[PDB]
C-alpha cells in the first residue's frame, strides 16, 4: 500500500474479495472479483510498479483476459504464444527519450537514415 | 364539433363545408381561362366538381371526409386554396399548348428494384 | 386562438379537489421531489465506473485496435505483396513497395501504414488474402511525436509477434465469421 | 446587435457557430454558419469504390453511426438490384433501432444537460455504453461500425449478442423511465421548453424538416410507415407524433421512440431467421475467408470485390431511411464505373439547421441552445 | 543543395541545418524560413521540452527534430551535428546568468560549436550570429564576447558567414516587448542616455531571411562577415515614436543620465554573487545592454549590407512593427 | 414513491451479463454462406441481379405523340387520381401489447 | 451463351492454383476480370487441383505454369511472331505443360511481348518480378528511343 | 540479405528469410500438396497446390514452406 | 439577381455599378482593416480598375455577370470581418528559371 | 542540494498532472467518444480533468475531429488564449493526421499544422480507454517536465 | 403516372424516366415554374424540397445537373426535378417555394458554381472563406489548389499557401469487359 | 420588447400514436 497519492487506492479497495488468477513475466497481478456485482469491474490487474505505471504493460497473453475479450487467462495462452517468433512486451515507451521510442527510416533521430531516392546517383 | 386537426397550423375551420363549397366553385369559374385541350383543366375540372359534389351532397364535415376520402377538410381546404393559387398564377407566365419541336426524351428504363430499399408504400 | 386554447386547457382543470391537487403539486413541488428522490437513490447505488489503468472496458475478438503484420508460425511474414489492403484502404493509409527477395518468394521491401491517415475500419483484415495485416487489440499507442505515430515499413508493425499470442486467439475465434 | 454566439459546451455541439442578431435578449435572427466541420465527404466519394465509400457514411452522423451505413447501403442494393437475405434484413433494422437509441440517448440528454440537467447525460452515457458493447462487438469499433455493407451486413453476430441485447431491452424500460421521471414531470423542463421552438406543420414541411421536427408539429410521416425499407412492414410499432410542435413534443417524441425503437429491438431479437448474413450474389459480396482460400472462383471475387468493387449500372437515385435525425437521403448517381459519381448526401440538420432562423425568432438568447439541442444538430452531416 | 521539390513544407533542399538558437525570438523565423523553403532542421533545446513545441509545426513531419542538448557538454553537440550539413548560432545571452558567464554563453560556446562543427568534416555552411557593432573595445561584455565569438568562429572555421543583425524587432523581442509593459508604467517611458543612440533595428523576419539568403547563395558568403543592418538609421527615441503610433498611448518619455541608469542597473549585476536565487532576467535597464547604448557605434558601415545578398529589409513602420498592437 | 412500480427491480447493474467472453469459442459458428440449392448449381446468368435488368428505352416524344395523347385523355374520371397517404393520430398510452413487447 | 460461357470459365479456375495475390498480373488479368464479369460467382471443383513446376525461360520472362491455362497464345506466338520456336505445348491432357521441352531461355528478342500476350500471370516480367499492381501504375503514353524503330 | 536489409533495420532478430530457410522441407506422399496455410484452413493462405516433379524441393511461394516428393 | 445581361451592354452597365460599389466602399475596408495607411485610395482605386481592366476582353456576358457577382463575394467578405486582414495589404528571364527548375 | 529541487519539481508536476482541465475542442465524433471519456464509465473527473467550456482557463485541448480548413483559425485563435503551460492531445485520425481526409481539399493534414501537439490519441474513433490512455500520457508528459531544475540552469 | 397528363408538355422538356425515382428532367427556364406545380395543387401536393444535388457532367455541354427531389407527405410520393446550367448560366431559384432551397442552393453554388437567380443571400456555405474554386466540381481536384493551412511568424494567422501532400495515390481498379 | 412570450400553458400529455396502431 502506503500510496495514498493514487487511484491504485481504488485497486488495493478491491482485493478484498477477489482471487488472483496468475501473474504475468513483468510482475503485474491479475485479479478477479466475479459473482459479488458491477460486471465489468471484475476483471483487472495491479500492476506491480506502483508508481511509474500506465496501460500497455499488459502483455498481449492477458490483454485478452483483462479486457473480457476471451476468458483464457495469460497462464493459458502462454501455451500458445509462438516460440520461433516471439518477443516480449515493451511498454509504449512513447517519448521516453530516443533510441526507446520509435523512429521511421528517415527521422534523421533514427540510426540509419535511409535515403529514398529510387534513382542511383552517379 | 371537431375538436382540433392533428396537425399543428392547420387550424379546424367549423364552416368547412361552406367554405369548401365557395372555394371549388371559385375554382371551377376561375379554371374557364385555361385552354380546354389541356390535362390540367381536364384534372382541375374533374376532381374539383367531384369534390364540390360530395361537399354540397353531404351535409357534416365527417361524411365530407367519410365519402370524399382525402383526409381532413381542412387539409382539403388548403388543397383547394393552393388550387386556385396555382389556377390564378398558371394564367400568368401560359405554359398551355405544345411547341412545334417539343423534344421529349421518355427514358423509360425499368431497373428491377429489390424493395428491402426504400421506394415507398 | 392562443388564448381559446388557454381558457380551454385552464377550464379542463377546474373542479375542486382537482385545482387543489394540482395547487399542491406545484407549491410543494412535487414533481421535482420524484426528481430528487431518482437522484438519491442514483447517489447510493454502485457506481458504473472503472478506474481505467488498472481495469478496461469490455472489448470483442472483432475490436479494431492497432494494426499488427502477421507472420507464419515458422518465421517468414505472411504478408505476400499483393497490395489488396493498399487497394481497399478508404484513407490509402499503406504505402506497399514490393521486391523479389532472394530466396525468389515476393515479400514487401516497404508495407508503411500511417496510423494517423488510417480510419481503423478494418478493411486491411477483410482484403488480406492470408490475414497478413489484422488489428491487435492494443488502441493503447498514443504517440507523444507524429513521426513515431506513422507506423514504418514492416518493421513496427512486424510487433504483432508479440501480439501474436493475443491475435491468434482473436483470429481462432473469429475466423468461425 | 450582432452577437458571434458560438458552442456554448464544446465537445456536445462540437462547431456551431451561430451569428444572432439579437434585440436585447430577445432573438430576431439567428445566421448559423456551416463549412467548420465540412470535410470533402461529397468529393471523396466519388474518387473510392462503393465499398471504401461506406465508412465515410458511419462519420457523417457521429452520434447515430449504422443508420448512414444502412441509408447507403440501401442506396447501392436500389441500383445493384442485391436481395438480400432475411437475417440481414433483421440485423440491419436490429442496429438501425439501436441506433435510433444510441442518438436519442444522447441528443436528448445533451439538450438535456444544455439546458442545463447535469445527470441524465451521463445516465444516458452509460446506456450508450451498454450499446457501444454492442457495435464494438458485432463488427469492431465502438463508434464508426463499417458493419452494414451494401450487399446484405458485413459478418454475422457473434454466439451471444442476441442473449445480451436481450439482457438489456429488459433494463431498457427503465432507463427510459428515469430519463423520464428526471425531465418530463419537472416545471424547469416544460418551462425550458414548452412553447420553444413551435413549428407549424406547414413550416416543418416547407424547410423540409423530415424528422422528429415533422412528427412535432403533427405531420404522420415516418419513412418506416411511409417507405418499409426492410421487416419495418412487418415489424410492429406505433410512430408517436407531436400535437403542439413545441421542444417539449419532439422531447415527448423523442423519449417515445426511444420506447418504440425497444419494441423493435425486442422484435428482431424474437425473431431473426438463421439465414445467410450477406447475398448470395458473390460478385456483390465478397465471399468468406474460408470460402475465399479453398474456392478459386472465390478468391478471384474477394480480389475483384475488395479492389475492383461492384461497378454497380448506370442510375441516379435517392435511398432515404428514417435515421434518427431525420430523412437522411444519399442520392446516388451511379456511372456504370466502380466508383461513385457525384454521392450527395441529404442529411438533415442541413434541412433542420436552417430552421434555426424562424424557429428561435422572438425567443431569449438562452432559448437558442434548446433549439439547437431538439434539432439533434449534428455538425458533421452539415 | 540536392533540391528535389518544388516551393517547401514538402520540398528537400539539402539543408539538415542545426539552428543552435532556434528555441529564441530571432530562431522561430530563421527555423520557420529553413522549414517552409522545405529543408531539415534539427533545433536542439536547451532545457523544458515546452522550448521548442513551438516549432515542431513550420516542419512537414521530421523537417524539424527537436533535439536535446547540453551546452557546456560536447559529445552531445556532436550527437546534434551528426547529420548536419548547416550549423547556424544563435546561442546568444543579452544578460549574465549566474550559471553561464558573458563568455560561457556567447563566445566559449560560438568556439566550441565551430570547433566540433570542423571535426565534423561535412558542415558546409556555418552561420555565426552576434550582434551589429560587436567589435572588441564596445563597453558591452556582451558585444566584446560576440566580437570574440566571431574572430575565434572565422579562425577555427573560415569559410563560416558571420550574420551582424543589429537589435531586431518583431514580436517577442527584447527590444520594444520590454518599452511596451513599461508603457504600462502609465505611458512612462526611460529611454536611457537622452535617445542620442543612433541604432538600425531590422524586422527580425528579414534577418532570418538573411540568414538563409546566405545558405541558398553559391560559394560566396562564405566567411564575409555581413551587416543585417536594415532601413531607416532611428534613434532610441525616435524608435519610441512609433511604439506609441501602434499602441494607443500618448508620448510620455523621460530623459535618465547615464550614470542615473547604471546606478537603477547596479544590481541584478551581482549575478555572480546571488547563488542559492536566480535574479528575473534585466529586461529594460540591463548594464550592458546600457554600457551599448551609450556609443552609437550600432550604424552599418562600409561593411556587407542586406544589398549583397539580392534582399532589401521591411521599414519599421507598419506589419513589421504591428506585434505592438496587441498591447492597445 | 417514485419509478419503482416493482419494474425498475431491471436495474442497470447486471453483474452476469456476457458470461461467455466473446473470444472463447464454447459453441463454433457456423454462418451459413449460401442457401443449400445454390451450392451445387452455380448457374449464375438465372441469380445475377446486377446485370440481369431490362435495357434502358429511351424513346423520343415529338409533338405529334403528346397532342394525340392529350386528345385521348378524354376525362381524369377518379381513380386517375393518385391516392392519399391517409394517416390520422390516435391517443393511445400502453395498450399495445398492455405495455410489454 | 452465358452458360457457355460460365461453363468454360468454371472449368479454367477449376484446376488453376489460387496465386491471384501472389500473381504479378494480379489486377490486369484475362481470367480474373472475365470470371468477375462473365464467369459464374462460385466454383463447385472441390478437389486436388493439378500444379505444374516454374520452368526457367530465362532473365526476363518469370514463368509460372501452373497457373497457365494452355491457351497456346504464347506457344503460337513464339512460332510466329517473334518466329524463334522454342515454347511447346508439352504432353497432353490436363498433364499439358507449356515451355521449352529443355531448359532453354527463349533466346529470341521480342520474346517478352508474352507476358503481354499472355492472358493469365504464369509468363510474367521476372524484372518487374513483383514491384508494383495493376492499380498503382500511373501510365503515360510515351514513346521510346531505345532503337530506331521508335 | 540485401532485401530484407530494406526494411528490418533491426539485424539482430533473425531475418524472416532465415526464419524460413531453417525449416526442413516437407515429406510428402504424392506428386502435388495442399499447404493450405498453418494447419487451420482459414487460418492460413489461399491453398496452393505445389507439383513435386523435380528432385529439388519446391517452396510454397505464400508461405515459404519447402515440399518434396518422398518416394 | 437574373442575368439582364442579353448583350453586353446591361453587362458593362453593372460592372460600372460593382466599380462605383466598390470604390464608395473602399471607405470601410480602410477602416476595418486599417489601411488608411499603407495604401493610398489612388492605390486601392487603381488595384480594383486593374481588376476590371485584367478581365476585360470577355465578349461573354454571363461570364461577366459571374465575375461580378465573385467580385461581389470578395468585398462583402471584405467589407464585413469575414476575411482577415493580411491578405489585403497583398491584395491591394528564362535563364534566372533554367537556374531554379527543370519546369 | 539537489535534492529539494527534484521534490519541489516532483510537486509542480504532481499538480500539474492531477488537475489538468483541457478546453476539449470536441469537433465531430471524437468528441462524442470524449463525451464518453468523459461519461460515467471512464471517469475524466476522476483523473482531475475537468473539461472546460472556455479556453482561458485550461491546463490542455483535447482537439478532437477534423480540423477543417475553416476552423482552423478559430482553433489557433483559442489555442493562443490558454495560460502558458498548455499542451495539446489530438483525439482521433482526423485531428491528429490528416486522416479519412487526409486527401481533403478542406481537411488540414493534422492539427500539427495549426497548434504544437504533445500526445496524439491514436485510432480514427479511439476507444474512450484509448482517449483516457493518452490523457495518461500526458500525464507521463507532465511528470518529465521538472521545470524548476530547468529554471535554475 | 398522373403528374405526367396534367404538367404541360413544355415545362417537362427534355427528358422523364419512370423508375428508381421518377424524374422530369426538364429546362432551367421552366424550372422554378414547373416547382410552382407538383406544390399548392391539389393532386400533386410536394410542399417538401427534400434535395438539391448538383450533379457535374464534364462531357456535356450543359455541364452541371441541378437535381431537385421533391417529397410529397400527401400522396407519398417522391419526384427529382432535374435541369441542366453550366458553370455560367444562373438558374431559377426555388427558395420562395420551398424556404429550405436557401440553403441547398447556397451549397450547389458553393460546390459547383450554378448560381440562382434572385436567391437572397446567395453565398459560399461550406467551403472555406477565401476560397476560391468550386470543390464538387470534376475538374477541381482532390487536394484542392491553394488549401495547405499552417501556422508561422505572421502568428496567430493560418495562412493559405500553396498544397503539397503525400501524393493521392488514384488506383486504376476499373477493369476492362466492365 | 413586444417578442411572443413563450407561454408555458398548453394541453395536458396524451400520448399520440399515429392510427396504425391495431389494423394499419
Ligand atoms: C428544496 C430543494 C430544492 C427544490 C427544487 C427547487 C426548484 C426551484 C423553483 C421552484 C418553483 O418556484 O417552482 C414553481 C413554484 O414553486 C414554488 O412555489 C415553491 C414555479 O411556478 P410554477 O411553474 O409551478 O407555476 C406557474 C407556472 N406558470
Ligand atoms: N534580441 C536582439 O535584439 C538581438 C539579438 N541578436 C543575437 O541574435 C541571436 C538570437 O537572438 P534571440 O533569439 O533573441 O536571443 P535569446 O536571448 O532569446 O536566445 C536565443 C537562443 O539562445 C539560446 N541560448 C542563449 N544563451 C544560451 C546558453 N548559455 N546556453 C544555451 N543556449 C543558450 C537560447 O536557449 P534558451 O531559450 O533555452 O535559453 C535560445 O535558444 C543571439 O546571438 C543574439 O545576441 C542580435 C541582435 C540583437
Ligand atoms: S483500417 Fe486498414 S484499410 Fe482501413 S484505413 Fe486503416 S489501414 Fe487502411
Ligand atoms: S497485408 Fe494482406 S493485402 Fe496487404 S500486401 Fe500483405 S497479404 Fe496483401
Ligand atoms: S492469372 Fe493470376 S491473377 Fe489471374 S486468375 Fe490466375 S492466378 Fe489470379
Ligand atoms: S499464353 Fe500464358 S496462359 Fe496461354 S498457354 Fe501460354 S503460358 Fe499458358
Ligand atoms: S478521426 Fe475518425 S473518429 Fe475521429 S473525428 Fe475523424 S472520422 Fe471521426
Ligand atoms: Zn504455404
Amino acid at each position: 500500500r502506503c500510496l495514498p497519492d493514487g487511484n491504485l487506492l481504488q485497486t488495493k479497495i478491491h482485493n478484498i474479495g477477489a482471487t488472483l488468477v496468475g501473474v504475468d513475466k513483468f510482475g503485474n497481478k491479475y485479479y478477479q472479483k466475479l459473482g459479488d456485482t458491477q460486471y465489468g469491474r471484475h476483471r483487472w490487474v495491479e500492476y506491480a510498479s506502483k508508481d511509474r505505471y500506465n496501460a500497455s504493460q499488459v502483455p498481449a497473453e492477458w490483454h485478452g483476459w483483462l479486457h473480457f475479450i476471451t476468458d483464457h487467462t495469460g497462464d493459458e495462452l502462454l501455451s500458445l504464444k509462438p516460440k520461433r517468433y516471439g518477443l516480449e512486451h515493451k511498454e509504449n515507451f512513447s517519448g521516453e527519450g530516443d533510441a526507446y521510442i520509435y523512429h521511421s527510416k528517415g527521422h534523421t533521430l533514427n540510426p540509419g537514415q535511409k535515403n529514398w531516392t529510387r534513382y542511383q546517383s552517379w | 364539433v371537431k375538436q382540433t386537426t392533428g396537425i399543428v397550423g392547420l387550424d379546424v375551420v367549423p364552416n368547412a363545408r361552406a367554405v369548401l363549397i365557395d372555394l371549388y366553385s371559385k375554382t371551377l369559374k376561375e379554371i374557364q381561362a385555361v385552354p380546354e385541350d389541356e390535362g390540367y383543366r381536364k384534372a382541375v375540372e374533374s376532381f374539383t366538381r367531384q369534390r364540390l359534389n360530395v361537399c354540397k351532397e353531404e351535409e357534416d364535415w365527417e361524411m365530407i371526409e367519410k365519402r370524399l376520402g382525402c383526409g381532413q377538410v381542412e387539409e382539403l381546404i388548403e388543397e383547394a386554396r393552393d388550387e386556385l393559387t396555382l389556377i390564378g398564377k398558371m394564367i400568368e407566365w401560359d405554359p398551355w399548348g405544345v411547341p412545334d419541336d417539343y423534344e421529349c426524351e421518355v427514358i423509360e428504363n425499368d431497373a428491377p428494384i429489390p424493395k428491402h430499399v426504400p421506394q415507398h408504400r | 386562438d392562443d388564448e381559446e386554447a388557454e381558457q380551454l386547457a385552464k377550464e379542463i382543470s377546474k373542479d375542486w379537489s382537482t385545482v387543489f391537487e394540482r395547487s399542491m403539486n406545484t407549491l410543494f413541488l412535487t414533481e421535482m421531489v420524484r426528481g430528487l428522490s431518482l437522484t438519491l437513490k442514483y447517489f447510493f447505488d454502485p457506481k458504473v465506473t472503472i478506474n481505467y489503468p488498472f481495469e478496461k472496458g469490455p472489448l470483442s475478438p472483432r475490436f479494431r485496435g492497432e494494426h499488427a503484420l502477421r507472420r507464419y508460425p515458422t518465421g517468414e511474414e505472411r504478408c505476400i505483396a499483393c497490395k489488396l489492403c493498399e487497394a481497399v484502404c478508404p484513407a490509402q493509409a499503406i504505402t506497399i513497395e514490393a521486391e523479389e527477395r532472394e530466396d525468389g518468394s515476393r515479400r514487401t521491401t516497404r508495407y508503411d501504414i500511417d496510423m494517423t491517415k488510417c480510419i481503423y475500419c478494418g478493411f486491411c483484415q477483410e482484403a488480406c488474402p492470408v490475414d497478413a495485416i489484422v488489428e491487435g487489440p492494443n488502441f493503447e499507442f498514443a504517440t507523444e511525436t507524429h513521426e513515431e505515430l506513422l507506423y514504418d515499413k514492416e518493421k513496427l508493425l512486424e510487433n504483432g509477434d508479440r501480439w501474436e499470442t493475443e491475435i491468434a486467439e482473436n483470429l481462432r475465434s473469429e475466423s468461425l465469421y | 446587435f450582432t452577437l458571434n454566439f458560438g458552442p456554448q459546451h464544446p465537445a456536445a455541439h462540437g462547431v456551431l457557430r451561430l451569428v444572432l442578431e439579437m434585440n436585447g435578449e430577445v432573438v430576431e435572427r439567428a445566421e448559423p454558419h456551416i463549412g467548420l466541420l465540412h470535410r470533402g465527404t461529397e468529393k471523396l466519394i466519388e474518387y473510392k469504390t462503393y465499398l471504401q465509400a461506406l465508412p465515410y457514411f458511419d462519420r457523417s452522423d457521429y452520434v447515430s453511426m449504422m443508420a448512414q451505413e444502412h441509408a447507403y447501403s440501401l442506396a447501392v442494393e436500389k441500383l445493384l438490384n442485391c436481395e438480400v437475405p432475411l437475417r440481414a434484413q433483421y440485423i440491419r433494422v436490429l442496429f438501425c433501432e439501436i441506433t435510433r437509441i444510441l442518438n436519442h440517448l444522447l441528443a436528448l440528454t445533451t439538450h438535456a444537460m444544455d439546458v442545463g440537467a447535469l445527470t441524465p447525460f451521463l445516465w444516458a452515457f452509460e446506456e450508450r455504453e451498454k450499446l457501444l458493447e454492442f457495435y464494438e462487438r458485432v463488427s469492431g469499433a465502438r463508434m464508426h461500425a463499417s458493419f452494414i455493407r451494401p450487399g446484405g451486413v458485413a459478418q454475422d453476430l457473434p454466439l451471444g449478442l442476441c442473449r445480451d441485447i436481450d439482457s438489456f431491452t429488459q433494463q431498457f424500460a427503465s432507463r427510459i423511465d428515469e430519463l423520464e421521471e428526471m425531465l418530463t414531470g419537472n416545471r424547469i423542463w416544460k418551462q425550458r421548453l414548452v412553447d420553444i421552438g413551435t413549428v407549424t406543420a406547414q413550416q416543418a414541411k416547407d424547410w423540409g424538416f423530415s424528422g422528429v421536427m415533422l412528427r412535432g408539429p403533427g405531420v404522420c410521416w415516418d419513412l418506416r410507415r411511409a417507405a418499409p425499407y426492410d421487416v419495418y412492414d412487418q415489424l410492429d410499432f406505433d410512430v408517436p407524433v407531436g400535437t403542439r410542435g413545441d421542444c417539449y413534443d419532439r422531447y415527448c417524441i423523442r423519449i417515445e421512440e426511444m420506447r418504440q425503437s425497444l419494441r423493435i429491438i425486442v422484435q428482431c431479437l424474437n425473431q431473426m431467421p438463421s439465414g445467410m448474413i450477406k447475398a448470395d450474389d458473390r460478385k456483390l459480396c465478397p465471399p468468406s475467408r474460408c470460402r475465399m482460400k479453398l474456392s478459386m472462383e472465390s478468391s478471384i471475387h474477394h480480389f475483384e470485390l475488395y479492389t475492383e468493387g461492384f461497378s454497380v449500372p448506370a442510375s441516379s437515385t435517392y435511398t432515404a431511411v428514417e435515421a434518427p435525425k431525420g430523412e437522411f437521403g444519399v442520392f446516388l448517381v451511379s456511372n456504370g464505373s466502380n466508383r461513385p459519381y457525384r454521392c450527395k448526401i441529404r442529411a438533415p440538420g442541413f434541412a433542420h439547421l436552417q430552421g434555426l432562423d424562424f424557429m428561435s425568432k422572438h425567443h431569449m438568447l438562452a432559448d437558442v441552445v434548446t433549439i439547437i439541442g431538439t434539432q439533434d444538430i449534428v455538425f458533421g452531416e452539415v | 543543395l540536392a533540391r528535389k521539390g518544388t516551393g517547401g513544407r514538402s520540398s528537400v533542399s539539402g539543408i539538415v541545418a542545426t539552428v543552435f538558437g532556434a528555441t529564441g525570438f530571432l530562431g522561430r523565423y530563421l527555423v520557420q524560413q529553413l522549414a517552409k523553403m522545405g529543408s531539415q532542421v534539427l533545433v536542439p533545446f536547451r532545457g523544458s521540452e515546452d522550448s521548442p513545441r513551438h516549432l515542431k509545426l513550420m516542419g512537414d513531419l521530421g523537417q524539424v527534430v527537436p533535439m536535446k542538448f547540453d551546452p557546456r557538454d560536447e559529445d552531445s553537440i556532436k550527437a546534434v551535428m551528426a547529420k548536419a550539413n548547416v550549423v547556424i548560432n544563435l546561442i546568444g545571452r543579452e544578460y549574465e546568468t549566474r550559471n553561464f558567464s558573458f563568455e560561457d554563453a556567447n563566445h566559449h560556446i560560438a568556439e566550441k560549436l565551430a570547433l566540433v562543427a570542423k571535426e565534423h568534416g561535412g558542415i558546409m555552411r556555418y552561420i555565426q550570429v552576434s550582434c551589429l557593432g560587436a567589435s572588441v573595445s564596445s563597453p558591452s561584455r556582451m558585444l566584446r564576447a560576440k566580437a570574440a565569438a566571431e574572430e575565434a568562429v572565422l579562425n577555427a572555421l573560415p569559410e563560416a558567414t558571420i550574420m551582424r543583425p543589429a537589435t531586431m524587432i518583431g514580436t517577442e523581442d527584447r527590444i520594444l516587448n520590454p518599452w511596451s509593459m513599461f508603457v504600462k508604467k502609465y505611458g512612462f517611458l526611460p529611454l536611457i542616455g537622452g535617445g542620442t543612440t543612433k541604432f538600425q533595428p531590422v524586422y527580425v523576419v528579414d534577418v532570418a531571411a538573411a540568414i538563409v539568403a546566405a545558405l541558398k547563395d553559391d560559394g560566396s558568403s562564405m566567411g564575409k562577415t555581413y551587416e543585417l543592418g536594415g532601413p531607416d538609421v532611428f534613434t532610441t527615441h525616435e524608435l519610441a515614436e512609433i511604439m506609441y503610433d501602434m499602441i494607443r498611448e500618448w508620448p510620455r518619455y523621460v530623459k535618465l543620465p547615464f550614470p542615473i541608469a547604471k546606478a537603477m542597473a547596479a544590481p541584478r549585476d551581482f549575478m555572480v554573487n546571488k547563488v542559492p536565487f536566480p535574479l528575473p532576467s534585466p529586461q529594460i535597464f540591463n548594464l550592458d545592454q546600457i554600457n551599448a547604448l551609450t556609443t552609437d557605434t550600432l550604424v552599418s558601415d562600409n561593411a556587407l549590407k542586406f544589398q549583397d545578398l539580392d534582399l532589401v529589409p521591411h521599414k519599421l513602420k507598419g506589419y513589421p512593427v504591428e506585434f505592438l498592437i496587441q498591447y492597445r | 414513491p417514485c419509478a419503482h412500480p416493482e419494474y425498475l427491480e431491471a436495474v442497470p447493474k447486471a453483474t452476469e451479463y456476457r458470461l461467455r467472453c466473446p473470444a472463447t469459442i464454447d459453441e463454433e459458428a457456423i454462418v451459413p454462406s449460401s442457401d443449400p440449392e445454390t451450392v451445387y448449381n452455380i448457374v449464375y446468368h438465372g441469380r445475377d441481379q446486377r446485370r440481369n435488368r431490362p435495357p434502358i428505352r429511351r424513346y423520343v416524344l415529338t409533338k405529334d405523340n403528346v397532342v394525340q395523347m392529350m386528345n385521348e385523355k378524354k376525362s381524369f374520371d377518379v381513380s386517375d387520381f393518385p391516392k392519399v397517404y391517409l394517416t390520422t393520430v390516435e391517443e393511445d398510452l400502453d395498450t399495445r401489447g398492455g405495455g410489454y413487447e | 451463351a452465358k452458360k457457355a460461357r460460365e461453363g468454360v470459365m468454371e472449368f479454367l479456375l477449376m484446376n488453376h492454383p489460387l496465386d491471384c495475390p501472389i500473381c504479378d498480373q494480379g489486377g490486369e488479368c484475362d481470367l480474373q476480370d472475365q470470371s468477375m464479369a462473365f464467369g459464374s460467382d462460385r466454383g463447385r471443383f472441390t478437389e486436388m487441383k493439378r500444379s505444374v513446376v516454374d520452368k526457367n525461360l530465362g532473365p526476363l520472362v518469370k514463368t509460372v505454369m501452373t497457373r497457365c491455362i494452355q491457351c497456346t497464345r504464347c506457344v503460337r506466338f513464339a512460332s510466329e511472331v517473334a518466329g524463334v520456336q522454342d515454347l511447346g505445348i508439352l504432353g497432353r491432357g490436363s498433364g499439358e505443360e507449356i515451355g521449352t521441352y529443355v531448359e532453354k531461355l527463349m533466346t529470341s528478342e521480342l520474346s517478352g511481348n508474352v507476358i503481354d500476350i499472355c492472358p493469365v500471370g504464369a509468363l510474367t516480367s521476372k524484372p518487374f518480378a513483383f514491384k508494383a499492381r495493376n492499380w498503382e501504375l500511373k501510365a503515360t503514353e510515351t514513346i521510346d528511343v531505345s532503337d530506331a524503330v521508335g | 540479405g540485401n532485401h530484407t536489409a530494406k526494411w528490418m533495420q533491426d539485424r539482430s532478430k533473425k531475418s524472416p528469410m532465415e526464419l524460413i530457410s531453417e525449416v526442413p522441407p516437407i515429406k510428402v506422399d504424392g506428386r502435388i500438396v495442399a499447404c493450405e496455410g498453418d494447419t487451420n484452413p482459414a487460418l492460413g493462405h489461399p491453398i496452393e497446390f505445389i507439383c513435386l516433379d523435380l528432385n529439388e524441393p519446391a517452396i510454397c511461394k505464400y508461405c515459404g514452406l519447402r515440399y518434396v516428393q518422398d518416394h | 439577381v437574373p442575368p439582364n445581361s442579353a448583350n453586353l451592354t446591361e453587362a458593362r452597365r453593372r460592372v460600372f455599378d460593382f466599380f462605383r460599389a466598390a470604390c464608395r466602399s473602399i471607405p470601410t475596408i480602410m477602416d476595418i482593416y486599417n489601411l488608411q495607411d499603407v495604401v493610398a485610395p489612388s492605390q486601392l482605386r487603381y488595384a480594383i480598375s486593374a481588376q476590371i481592366r485584367n478581365n476585360a476582353h470577355i465578349t461573354d456576358p454571363k461570364v461577366i455577370d459571374l465575375l461580378i457577382f465573385k467580385g461581389m463575394e470578395e468585398l462583402t467578405d471584405i467589407v464585413d470581418h469575414a476575411k482577415q486582414r493580411h491578405h489585403i495589404i497583398g491584395q491591394y528571364d528564362f535563364l534566372k528559371n533554367f537556374y531554379t527548375s527543370n519546369y | 542540494a539537489e535534492f529539494v529541487i527534484s521534490k519541489v519539481d516532483d510537486l509542480m508536476n504532481w499538480a500539474r498532472t492531477g488537475s489538468i482541465w483541457p478546453m476539449t475542442f470536441g469537433l465531430a465524433c471524437c468528441a462524442v467518444e470524449m463525451m464518453h471519456t468523459g461519461a460515467a464509465r471512464y471517469d475524466l473527473d476522476r483523473f482531475g480533468i475537468i473539461f472546460r467550456p472556455s479556453p482561458r482557463q485550461s491546463d490542455c485541448m483535447i482537439v478532437a475531429g477534423t480540423l477543417t480548413n475553416k476552423m482552423a483559425p478559430a482553433l489557433r485563435k483559442v489555442y493562443d488564449q490558454m495560460p502558458e503551460p498548455r499542451w495539446v492531445i489530438s483525439m482521433g485520425s482526423c485531428a491528429n493526421g490528416g486522416g479519412y481526409y487526409h486527401y481533403s481539399y478542406s481537411v488540414v493534414r493534422g492539427c500539427d499544422r495549426i497548434v504544437p501537439v504533445d500526445i496524439y490519441v491514436p485510432g480514427c474513433p479511439p476507444t474512450a480507454e484509448a482517449l483516457l490512455y493518452g490523457l495518461l500520457q500526458l500525464q507521463k508528459k507532465i511528470n518529465r517536465r521538472k521545470d524548476f531544475l530547468h529554471w535554475w540552469n | 403516372k398522373y403528374s405526367w397528363e396534367t404538367l404541360p408538355k413544355k415545362w417537362v422538356k427534355k427528358m422523364e424516366r419512370s423508375e428508381h425515382g421518377n424524374r422530369f428532367d426538364t429546362n432551367t427556364d421552366y424550372l422554378f415554374q414547373l416547382l410552382c406545380f407538383l406544390k399548392l395543387h391539389t393532386y400533386t401536393r410536394v410542399q417538401v424540397l427534400i434535395d438539391i444535388c448538383g450533379v457535374d457532367y464534364p462531357s456535356r455541354k450543359r455541364r452541371f445537373e441541378v437535381v431537385y427531389n421533391l417529397l410529397s407527405t400527401r400522396y407519398n410520393s417522391r419526384i427529382r426535378v432535374q435541369t441542366s446550367a453550366d458553370e455560367v448560366t444562373r438558374i431559377s431559384s426555388v427558395v420562395s417555394l420551398f424556404p429550405s432551397a436557401g440553403w441547398w442552393e447556397r451549397e450547389v453554388w458553393d460546390m459547383f458554381g450554378v448560381s440562382f437567380i434572385n436567391h437572397p443571400d446567395l453565398r459560399r456555405i461550406l467551403t472555406d472563406y477565401g476560397f476560391e474554386g468550386h470543390p464538387l466540381r470534376k475538374d477541381f481536384p482532390l487536394s484542392g489548389y491553394v488549401q495547405v493551412r499552417y501556422d508561422d511568424p505572421e502568428k496567430r494567422v493560418v495562412s493559405e499557401p500553396i498544397e503539397m501532400t503525400q501524393e493521392f495515390r488514384y488506383f486504376d481498379f476499373a477493369s476492362p469487359w466492365e | 420588447a413586444a417578442a411572443a412570450a413563450a407561454a408555458a400553458a398548453a394541453a395536458a400529455a396524451a400520448a399520440a400514436a399515429a392510427a396504425a396502431a391495431a389494423a394499419a
